[PDB]
DNA sequence: ATCAATATCCACCTGCAGATACTACCAAAAGTGTATTTGGAAACTGCTCCATCAAAAGGCATGTTCAGCTGGATTCCAGCTGAACATGCCTTTTGATGGAGCAGTTTCCAAATACACTTTTGGTAGTATCTGCAGGTGGATATTGAT
DNA sequence: ATCAATATCCACCTGCAGATACTACCAAAAGTGTATTTGGAAACTGCTCCATCAAAAGGCATGTTCAGCTGGAATCCAGCTGAACATGCCTTTTGATGGAGCAGTTTCCAAATACACTTTTGGTAGTATCTGCAGGTGGATATTGAT
């Protein structure tokens, strides 16, 4: 079947989320609005650390060009090097 | 004694305006923070160049670090503009002596 | 006769100050030639795209002068200068005129 | 009767088990997928680490999580318990990332 | 018959007439005096050059004022056109203030 | 030889119309009561880690004198850059 | 030949801090007391996590720290919280918290 | 090949005086690397800063202390102190 | 209150992924010793500007009265979202397998640094003189609110 | 809608704070030129680890039904909070003085950089032994929700 790649991040999958941060009820356009942030997130890193990549005259993007990206956007994560 | 020097960018500041206003004045108060704003955007992009370079175990900065400096921290637009005004000044100063 | 490095380079803003201040800061062992007119042309097209927009703010407020308010006006009208200059606060700039639809009378 | 559990009770439930663990909640596939698919759009022909794809799901879900904590304040403060846009948009605003 | 302007009309002029200018709102002894008080109990014997009194209520006021803008959007996020204290708590908390 | 006068309470020279006219910029159309006292607290922790940064900076440059670059600097760190005061 | 760590008292590597301090571009000059300082700072507040990490997994009935009990002993200390308040720990879950007006009756 | 630095050795050793019969899984040690080396980001360049606002090139302890104080809260500050004066102490007399 | 249906907990057990203890190898790194350089603490002091002074006055804070209309409590009910169950779809596993490309090594030159000397300039500094616009007035237009 | 009380507007003007102008001066800055050193780009290539492949296995996502209960709408009303007024205080403004202390200049040595050499160590690679605990079992019992 068809399906657009935002799409695989599914309803029940968002609602695990929204339960680890304590959440009882959701409205059903949650998941909707909740799939945008995401991809705004994940577009504003991945920019980063491909320009990292690039810079580095890599095909690959490593960790650390995640890592230093994260670092950038304020969001610092422990755990992958760095 | 003198009072040692206090260097401002006020002066090239004062050039762009006459040359984007040429009737247009600037303030003292605002041309301190045209000051501020130019010094905190050098740091900011001269920041992000050596983080750059120490990550490639570069121990130099060109202005290749600098153009990805300037695409990292600027948004869209500013960034494109910038980067090209950057690359054609570059350009022009090697294409000299 | 002596060109400066700004002539060169076709710039108002110091190459040869920018080039120091890289020197004096700390940032890298060796700093190449290309960086410090790659980064004065930033800078001072940057400087331009504000005191354009600060222009016009005073014009709009038939002033011939820039002042801070001006300053801020041009800065929090213009999407991408506000979100680079987002944790920023200009002195005497004020906040833009703006009340919430809700509170209007009716 | 066959057993039926109150609605809320079983949330509740999700909330404490999901709560006490850190493993993943987003299926790996489908979200390298997603990575890849965003990568394209900035460079071409893109190979990943695969701890660079974990780095990534990893930072996502932490913010995730922290934005619906933030989400369910908002809920919370206008006497919901039910969250809504309304209050993610509030939270997103109130924190910086937008207007 | 002696004149009054409805509730909330006065409010919106004062709205409008302080988000068109740019002066302090605080009076300027009274602030110095707080500056003075409160380093004085981290340091004793400190003198201020006027511009750093005047660089500290620049930045008190601009962060006062934002911070009544997010508390706006929380008070009317609760339906409501008065601000509390806990709309207050609650944009600090969102802020990362308090958390 | 002579001291001034003993400094306290003055976070009630932070008064109700000047909090007023600050809500007003920050678009507030209606104040409950209870508003003025939060707002001194917040105020004063906000006063409090500034300076305490700053004076951080005047006491290791050795001086007694808070200047306005060991504000802005302390401004910087706590994320809110201010400018027009200096460097 | 006896380390300056040694010399120092510091279980951390005085020799190495110090190389980093000058191959990062901080200053032109390092005194030589600055990386057994710097040392023994890092020292002490990886003692202070390990610690309390380690209380966690005595708490979970646990002999081995893994990534859970550092986020727990962080975040439920009020100092280290805000030390690290803009930092996530990867695999470390959040700390158990219903908000009242969610539970029942 | 090539080699690579971490902080892993001492960390381990810093664990057993504290806890002699505790371990430490490798992703648990990632996240203490990846502690120490920001730890060590953030007062390396508070230290850096303080020394070019006053127009100096070197950086010494005084710089690290006032860094140590401007970054960490309260009562973990006064013990970090506290350990880095008492090192620089006995690396003075030994 | 009883009572059935699930969820949840504790004790125990076992396979194994991941921790460990070991020996050997080695490039880099840390320590040692010597020569050289130099940052910045001392000392001295010129001089900015900070603290404190007085004195006059009006902008603004304080306190009160009054009641408009907001917030909070209450009720009510349509419908939205949770729970449960039945499918079946595709994520997961893992294991092998090319091979992309990261990364280590060698070569070498365009460009960087160091340095000595010459020139240009931006920053006070001291007076001297325009000029944009703040703030005052006065009178015409607009807004708000009662009727 | 009419009208009246008041805010709001805008032209007009004048005093002056602050912007502009000029000369003089010069220490630092910037540029030139020559010699010397080297970072890192380029080319080749070995080995890590990434992409893809098959291929069950089944766990988990999707679609449906039903109804509990939440969100939101409507209604009421006590009393909070805004608007206005009278009173007069203390902030603002203006100006001056002493001197605290910031800052500018010079001398000087303790400490740091710079090499050369020696010794130590942490990362490593196989290689083999060990073990904390995930995950499974059973059975006790706690919780939830029907009466
Ligand atoms: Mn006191
Ligand atoms: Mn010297
Ligand atoms: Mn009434
Ligand atoms: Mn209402
Ligand atoms: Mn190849
Ligand atoms: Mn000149
Ligand atoms: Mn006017
Ligand atoms: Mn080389
Ligand atoms: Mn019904
Ligand atoms: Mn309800
Ligand atoms: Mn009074
Ligand atoms: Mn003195
Ligand atoms: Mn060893
Ligand atoms: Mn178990």
């Amino acid at each position: 079947v068809l399906r657009d790649n935002i799409q695989g991040i599914t309803k029940p999958a968002i609602r695990r989320l929204a339960r680890r941060g304590g959440v009882k009820r959701i409205s059903g356009l949650i998941y909707e609005e909740t799939r945008g942030v995401l991809k705004v997130f994940l577009e504003n890193v991945i920019r980063d650390a491909v320009t990292y990549t690039e810079h580095a005259k890599r095909k690959t993007v490593t960790a650390m060009d995640v890592v230093y990206a994260l670092k950038r956007q304020g969001r610092t994560l422990y755990g992958f090097g760095g | 004694r003198k009072r040692s020097r206090k260097e401002s960018y006020s002066i090239y500041v004062y050039k762009v305006l006459k040359q984007v206003h040429p009737d247009t004045g600037i303030s003292s108060k605002a041309m301190g923070i045209m000051n501020s704003f130019v010094n905190d955007i050098f740091e900011r992009i001269a920041g992000e160049a050596s983080r750059l370079a120490h990550y490639n175990k570069r121990s130099t900065i060109t202005s290749r670090e600098i153009q990805t400096a300037v695409r990292l921290l600027l948004p869209g637009e500013l960034a494109k503009h910038a980067v090209s005004e950057g690359t054609k000044a570059v350009t022009k100063y090697t294409s000299a002596k | 006769k002596a060109k400066t490095r700004s002539s060169r380079a076709g710039l108002q803003f110091p190459v040869g100050r920018v080039h120091r201040l890289l020197r004096k800061g700390n940032y890298s062992e060796r700093v190449g030639a290309g960086a410090p007119v790659y980064l004065a042309a930033v800078l001072e097209y940057l400087t331009a795209e504000i005191l354009e927009l600060a222009g016009n703010a005073a014009r709009d407020n038939k002033k011939t002068r820039i002042i801070p308010r001006h300053l801020q006006l041009a800065i929090r009208n213009d999407e991408e200068l506000n979100k680079l200059l987002g944790r920023v606060t200009i002195a005497q700039g004020g906040v833009l005129p703006n009340i919430q639809a809700v509170l209007l009378p009716k | 009767k066959p057993h039926r559990y109150r609605p809320g009770t079983v949330a509740l439930r999700e909330i404490r088990r999901y709560q006490k663990s850190t493993e993943l909640l987003i299926r790996k596939l489908p979200f390298q997928r997603l990575v890849r698919e965003i990568a394209q759009d900035f460079k071409t022909d893109l190979r990943f680490q695969s701890s660079a794809v974990m780095a990534l799901q990893e930072a996502c879900e932490a913010y995730l999580v922290g934005l619906f904590e933030d989400t369910n304040l908002c809920a919370i403060h206008a006497k919901r318990v039910t969250i809504m846009p309304k209050d993610i948009q509030l939270a997103r605003r109130i924190r910086g990332e937008r207007a």
